[PDB]
């Protein structure tokens, strides 16, 4: 009875998302056309936490894509699996955001941000009950950053005691793709840090040395990119789904990993990640899965938390396996390595077992670290901000249509201080 | 873990036909373009010579 | 005359481009002239196998339009929603509130209304 | 839906469209009478044509276009050549005595009976489509109805638009290469208008292009056609990303907020790097990671002004064809690691990446190739700066002697306009000084 | 149990490296795609030792391959055996090693030495336990030397308690191939002695005296020199890995052979070696087999064993053999001259004798030996490095790697010490 | 990995960049039309299977561009990276480096810069000029001082023809061929000097070929430069590159002399006798009565022996030569070096050229020795500088453009510290 309601935002979301739905409905045994010609028989016994019924016996999933440009949703339904989302469900605009975030938060995304809400309380409605939202956007462009906000804080304050979640595209260091990316990103995460609970830190620059060093790609586009976060939206939810031993559904993963509540930028990774050079030659045990998981190269955001403590730490595992294999090889864990290990919490680790594996591999983990490392990248956006506005760079794009200047000024206030808030909690 | 081998290396084989293949063909279609080349440089002299 | 023979493609690519015959309006290789004037160079020859484009990726939008047409959608309903249960059962249901709405287990000492 | 429209204005702007309107018709379909000539055969997927074109009652396709001229002898080698059966035939607005290199009477004295004309035929245009992504005008400095009633054009078409965006292509003069002695006269005076009213006022000198043909290319001699099949193949890669799908896309109004910091530092550079003969496209590789070390060669610019002397505000990078995007991230931290390429100490982001899958198409009788790559590498840069101090100096020599200023005097302008766009000019080669010390 | 990972580096030891895994998997039977091929069950006891049991009934290599060269991979990849190789093993560098130590130590030893460590710490990590450990390398050649003795180092400071140990080569000390190569291999093997605790080297100069004067062999390849350590090398750890009726470990023949932990400098030679000629003719008896490890027409290493007396012998056995014989021959050697022996300590070996021959062989031996020879090749380089370091020509390559000139005087007192130190052990 | 990206300055560079990459260009499979990895060392790809030599053809002289593209060559070397002057420089350092040489860097620097993308990890720079013209000591000179300006510690060889005491080809020469001099002890790492008159010896008494053309001692050089930069792309039994000697023949950042020799100088007539062992080819090296420098070495120093051989080659027997070498004294020994050798093997043997000079051969060995030999035969060009610069002799076409008078003698005193030095090493250590 516990289902959730998955928006898109933007055009990455779209490219994310996209993906995400051909990647759940090879798990659950669903054709383009939306009927059901599966193999086993629980697969579809907990098909409603996603999906929906219709009439004779066809399951169309439930999402909402929300674009400021009309050019993605002829994209999303030409796509493979394009054909079974709903047509009301696609909501966009007619002028596009121009990488502002200011238009895509004042003057070209609030027309549509009453449109969007109207599907989704058409879409909650139909709830036995909800165990949350779930969103998926870019801290890079406008549209995403911008009006992708300005559904959290909407949704938020009017489904109060739900269980919010995100994915987020965090900007890159220094291999960047956007001119004005610093004003985009810190002007979100002002308001990604009180209405969330919890929110991911995808690196683009982490998503492609995953494919050259332990993948071993030779052309690696974006339509696997999308794949690599789109495994673990699956393997977070797993618990949800499909039975098991030591379930933690989307909820109890969040209650023992964030200790005070503004500290909850995770950073996520996958475990069998293996060149199809290599796949003869890596060994199935849980000991091998597990040195994948903490290994710094499958870390997918943009700091090596080898610099710091891991506050709390979650791994869910999918498969067949002792339990007892599970339990023991995280203390192995934590005794071998112990300065690296916050030492007012005497147990770092959270543990999951489910019995349906992704399709084609024996067993599979993800891991979510709360390290204290991702200060270093909120130090790396912010001093690329304290450069631009110095002698204010690019700033008569967003000042001329409303946004006055001390509500960037503000930011800083509110993101100076979550560089602080690690380092107090770092040590002692 | 063996279905998943054979897998593995029928993706290796995929890979290594689409890379023949579009090596051979553009470099086919390529010579094909560079004589267009040649018969058209001819025919703008000798319109040279007549005018 | 037919560009799938000479080049390969990529199948989707329409009949026009396949064809190049057909672009009948272009100048027809006058021989020279000395009145020949320079503008009119351009556009002097008609495309020939060699210049189709190989690959094409246009960008459609009939599903925007038979989508867009009127307004977005919008709710306009009388409040409709059932409050549902907790309990997972067809005949148990409970709420935050009627916390007292469940078939009783027929107990044999008493009534069940007597605890 | 996604359109523009393109206004050409004098006997450059019109041989910029006699180029253009050749080489849009050849990568859709169309012919030149329009008759998108599919015969009863089945076709789906389309309407990429919608930025450049309208389909009419009865198939046939007609351009978004007016033409101006002051000139008749221009125009009507369009009503006579080969392209008289596509332009609607009010659109190729026809002046009758021109302007004969003069700024006060392409924007005083004669312009005055015909801007009632275009007005009417622009909003004609207009009311016609949905949306409007911006024009794209097309004008020459160095003449009289090129940069008068260009200049006239201006200020009344950003009144009653307004927050439409527009954009400007631009003939520039040369050091050494001119064709008139008024040439400094009216490239000072122009300023008035494509500082206050324009968005983005791209920049062309004639200079390059008559030396970046006779060095990668092996042609020498090379006459005005081909100057307009180069910048044909600048506008057809700015607008590509709105027909053509890609997987990085850019529209006119994202690059917009990318290129320009300030609201008077609007004179950004372009440059194509692919430019090869097609002969020599035979021999080396033009490769993913080759073709974006050319763009800030020396050699290679658009403006013969030196690039190793000012440092770089903004770059925008526009690829076409089959490129992968981790290639793309190779390329640029290459640059930033060199450091003979000079960035501002406030930009440390630096760049703005496109790619459209379209590949760059070919023209027949063209010298350039057929490449399965290419890029447009838009920058705006301090060394453009040292691009006036060629011009002020070529115009106070000419105002202290007051030599060719009666003409002007006696058709409605007075003496006060001069001295006024001299001090405009001298204004902003501090603004373009004031932000390149570090801090 | 007990468990072995290896490290491997550089182009010399990589050709070593690659004919020793094609000779460890002769006798545990593995094949060329890696899967059971074992003829018999008591060869298939301690595979574990080297190989992972990788799904399918396979088995990897536990090794790491590295270079800052790939044009001597291909050397690798492209061999008889090179289809064990995991490509994630395989970490591979841009820049050439320049033929330097102090390029591949201190300049391109810098950027990769985070990159292998990590590797190294995440395979030795799923251990039960790490038995022995080894290393394939060179003293001649640059980054074999560089790359080859620093990660030696930052692995002995997080894993100081298991035992490490080196397989390395010194050049030819009779005809050189670098011209100033105690630049070269002076310079490592001063980083050498406290990183590792045991040195086994072998010389070209021994391996070229074999197949002229004593196998009749004429044209030996380095496939050929390959065939007299492959098997030599893997001739020490018999007793741990096929089981045997005396069985002895690693770690446990390094313990019983010395009462004092400083020095350590062994030479490795295998026993069983006769003409192709004589085949038949010299096949008698186990006498037959000691007669070669305790004469010197088994010349191990270039160091030659008449010169100075042992302070201890060792001599290893595989397979069925006898035991009132072993004790005659360690005698009857010790009767008619005693000056190669120590005249204060009566009792040096260590007779470790198998169950399990190789095939093609019944009684297989290695010698370890242990004296005062390993002093007469540095003396000579005392008397080379000397002569060059009285003028200090190519030290202009040294002082722009990162370096002064006093590490030069300083190390050479850390090994002219040693030859004092070898020096009165050998006195009184 | 392997790729030895060079540039050529010169008449001389770019006739050498032919009669050399006949040997290259026929090592691979290259016909001449450009169609079909150890070819990605020089040869470029396209998309579509063609090629493109990473050099380019750097001259002034408007000549020898148009006649090495005549030949059969044509689309080979392919014609953007023919770079051509409008007038010649004419044995004028100031000409070709000043008035003229500054005319082209524009060109240089794209073809140069453009080049860098194309490998996987570049080696480095062998670059091809000669000395007795301006053209080829001008651009060269500028090149190395750019380049080494902007990329630094990269390789950078030289090929050229230095003046043997006999017999020259411009009057002045020991003029503009010891200005030049000036850079490459500065912006480069070594340098090879092979003159003609030594190949004028061999090429009658080792072939059996009265009356060679340049065109004939242009593969010669060939026969070197193959077994010294082939060592890169094969796997041999030890495989040895040029970063290798580049550090193992400097001792000193002045003394980066060797000396090249090469094995199989035999005749069709004497082909019938060689045995081809490894002793006879490198007593064919080591002998220098019969080598590519003109300096008998019997008052020099025998420091640094690089050996590369190619083909049927035996560690055993190499083994036994170079202990062979030691045996004799007739070649003396060196303090300070005890051994100082190198032993390269490659398993590729060198490929017979139609057209070529020499009979059927198995076996290939080419040595460079540092020694003083030919550093105390400078002094011959030294010494007769001095016979010219005391009578003030054509230094008014030089000094229009800037060679003033101070540079000529700033090159006597650099150059005579040089000798110096050399005297101090000749001092035994
Ligand atoms: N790049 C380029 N520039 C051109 C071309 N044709 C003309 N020009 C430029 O146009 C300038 C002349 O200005 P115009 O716009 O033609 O002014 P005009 O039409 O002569 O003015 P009127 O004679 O009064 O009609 C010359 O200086 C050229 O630089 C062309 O085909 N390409
Ligand atoms: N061995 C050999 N020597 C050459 C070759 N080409 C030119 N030379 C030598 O070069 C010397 C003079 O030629 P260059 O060095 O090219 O002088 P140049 O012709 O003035 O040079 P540029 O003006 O730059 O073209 C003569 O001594 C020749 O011996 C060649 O192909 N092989
Ligand atoms: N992971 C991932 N990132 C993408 C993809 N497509 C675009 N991006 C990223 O999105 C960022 C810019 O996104 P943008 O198009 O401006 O998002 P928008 O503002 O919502 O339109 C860039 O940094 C890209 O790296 C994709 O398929 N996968
Ligand atoms: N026994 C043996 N020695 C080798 C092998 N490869 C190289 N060597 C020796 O290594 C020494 C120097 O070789 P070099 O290639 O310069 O060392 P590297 O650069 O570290 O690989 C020489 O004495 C060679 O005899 C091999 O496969 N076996
Ligand atoms: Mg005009
Ligand atoms: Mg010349």
């Amino acid at each position: 009875m516990r289902e959730i309601v998955h928006l898109q935002a933007g055009q990455c979301g779209n490219q994310i998302g996209a993906k995400f739905w051909e990647v759940i409905s090879d798990e659950h045994g669903i054709d383009p056309t939306g009927t059901y010609h599966g193999d086993s028989d629980l697969q579809l016994e907990r098909i409603n936490v996603y999906y929906n019924e219709a009439t004779g016996g066809k399951y169309v999933p439930r999402a909402v894509l929300v674009d400021l440009e009309p050019g993605t949703m002829d994209s999303v339904r030409s796509g493979p699996f394009g054909q079974i989302f709903r047509p009301d469900n696609f909501v966009f605009g007619q002028s596009g955001a121009g990488n502002n975030w200011a238009k895509g938060h004042y003057t070209e995304g609030a027309e549509l941000v009453d449109s969007v809400l109207d599907v989704v309380r058409k879409e909650a409605e139909s709830c036995d009950c909800l165990q949350g939202f779930q969103l998926t956007h870019s801290l890079g462009g406008g549209t995403g950053s911008g009006m992708g906000t300005l559904l959290i804080s909407k949704i938020r304050e009017e489904y109060p005691d739900r269980i919010m979640n995100t994915f987020s595209v965090v900007p890159s260091p220094k291999v960047s793709d956007t001119v004005v990316e610093p004003y985009n990103a810190t002007l979100s995460v002002h308001q990604l840090v009180e209405n969330t609970d919890e929110t991911y830190c995808i690196d683009n620059e982490a998503l492609y040395d995953i494919c050259f060093r332990t993948l071993k790609l030779t052309t690696p586009t974006y339509g696997d990119l999308n794949h690599l976060v789109s495994a673990t939206m699956s393997g977070v939810t797993t618990c949800l789904r499909f039975p098991g031993q030591l379930n933690a559904d989307l909820r109890k993963l969040a209650v023992n990993m964030v200790p005070f509540p503004r500290l909850h930028f995770f950073m996520p990774g996958f475990a069998p990640l293996t060149s199809r050079g290599s796949q003869q030659y890596r060994a199935l045990t849980v000991p091998e899965l597990t040195q994948q998981m903490f290994d710094a190269k499958n870390m997918m955001a943009a700091c090596d938390p080898r610099h710091g403590r891991y506050l709390t730490v979650a791994a869910v595992f999918r498969g067949r396996m002792s339990m007892k294999e599970v339990d023991e090889q995280m203390l192995n864990v934590q005794n071998k390595n112990s300065s690296y290990f916050v030492e007012w919490i005497p147990n770092n680790v959270k543990t999951a077992v489910c019995d349906i594996p992704p399709r084609g591999l024996k067993m599979s983990a993800t891991f979510i670290g709360n390290s204290t490392a991702i200060q270093e990248l909120f130090k790396r956006i912010s001093e690329q901000f304290t450069a631009m506005f110095r002698r204010k760079a690019f700033l008569h794009w967003y000042t001329g249509e409303g946004m006055d200047e001390m509500e960037f000024t503000e930011a800083e206030s509110n993101m100076n201080d979550l560089v602080s808030e690690y380092q107090q909690y770092q040590d002692a | 873990n063996m279905k998943l081998m054979q897998n593995a290396l029928q993706s290796l084989q995929e890979e290594t036909d689409k890379k023949k293949q579009k090596k051979e063909d553009m470099r086919r279609e390529q010579k094909i373009y560079y004589q267009y080349l040649a018969q058209r440089h001819e025919e703008e002299k000798a319109q040279e010579k007549e005018l | 005359e037919k560009t799938s023979d000479w080049y390969r493609v990529s199948e989707d690519l329409p009949a026009r481009f396949n064809n190049p015959a057909w672009f009948r309006g272009y100048r027809t290789k006058e021989p020279p002239s000395v009145y020949r004037t320079s503008n009119q160079a351009y556009g002097s020859r008609a495309p020939t196998v060699h210049e189709m484009p190989k690959v094409f990726y246009p960008n459609s939008y009939k599903f925007s339009r038979q989508v867009a047409v009127g307004g977005m959608f919008q709710n306009n309903t009388l409040n409709v929603y059932m409050e549902k249960s907790i309990v997972t059962g067809p005949d148990n249901y409970i709420t935050s509130y009627d916390r007292l709405n469940f078939h009783p287990s027929y107990r044999v000492c008493r009534p069940s209304i007597c605890d | 839906m996604r359109e523009c429209i393109s206004v050409h204005v004098g006997q450059a702007g019109v041989q910029i469209g006699n180029a253009c309107w050749e080489l849009y018709c050849l990568e859709h379909g169309i012919q030149p009478d329009g008759q998108m000539p599919s015969d009863k055969t089945i076709g789906g997927g389309d309407d990429s044509f919608n930025t450049f074109f309208s389909e009419t009652g009865a198939g046939k396709h007609v351009p978004r276009a007016v033409f101006v001229d002051l000139e008749p002898t221009v125009i009507d080698e369009v009503r006579t050549g080969t392209y008289r059966q596509l332009f609607h035939p009010e659109q190729l607005i026809t002046g009758k005595e021109d302007a004969a290199n003069n700024y006060a009477r392409g924007h005083y004295t004669i312009g005055k009976e015909l801007i009632d004309l275009v007005l009417d035929r622009i909003r004609k245009l207009a009311d016609q489509c949905t949306g409007l992504q911006g024009f794209l005008i097309f004008h020459s400095f160095g003449g009289g109805t090129g940069s008068g009633f260009t200049s006239l054009l201006m200020e009344r078409l950003s009144v009653d638009y307004g927050k439409k965006s527009k954009l400007e292509f631009s003939i520039y003069p040369a050091p050494q290469v001119s064709t008139a002695v008024v040439e400094p006269y009216n490239s000072i005076l122009t300023t008035h208008t494509t500082l206050e009213h324009s968005d983005c006022a791209f920049m062309v000198d004639n200079e390059a292009i008559y030396d970046i043909c006779r060095r990668n290319l092996d042609i020498e001699r090379p006459t005005y056609t081909n100057l307009n099949r180069l910048i044909g193949q600048i506008v057809s890669s700015i607008t590509a990303s709105l027909r053509f799908d890609g997987a990085l896309n850019v529209d006119l109004t994202e690059f917009q907020t990318n290129l320009v910091p300030y609201p008077r530092i609007h004179f950004p550079l372009a440059t194509y790097a692919p430019v090869i003969s097609a002969e020599k496209a035979y021999h080396e590789q033009l490769s993913v990671a080759e073709i974006t070390n050319a763009c800030f060669e020396p050699a290679n610019q658009m403006v013969k002004c030196d690039p190793r002397h000012g440092k770089y505000m903004a770059c925008c990078l526009l690829y076409r064809g089959d490129v992968v995007p981790k290639d793309v991230n190779a390329a640029i931290a290459t640059i930033k690691t060199k450091r003979t390429i000079q960035f501002v100490d406030w930009c440390p982001t630096g760049f703005k990446v496109g790619i459209n899958y379209q590949p760059p198409t070919v023209v027949p009788g063209g010298d350039l190739a057929k490449v399965q790559r290419a890029v447009c590498m838009l920058s705006n840069t301090t060394a453009i700066a040292e691009a006036w101090a060629r011009l002020d100096h070529k115009f106070d020599l000419m105002y202290a002697k007051r030599a060719f200023v009666h003409w002007y005097v006696g058709e409605g302008m007075e003496e006060g306009e001069f001295s006024e766009a001299r001090e405009d000019m001298a204004a902003l080669e501090k603004d373009y000084e004031e932000v390149g010390m570090d801090s």
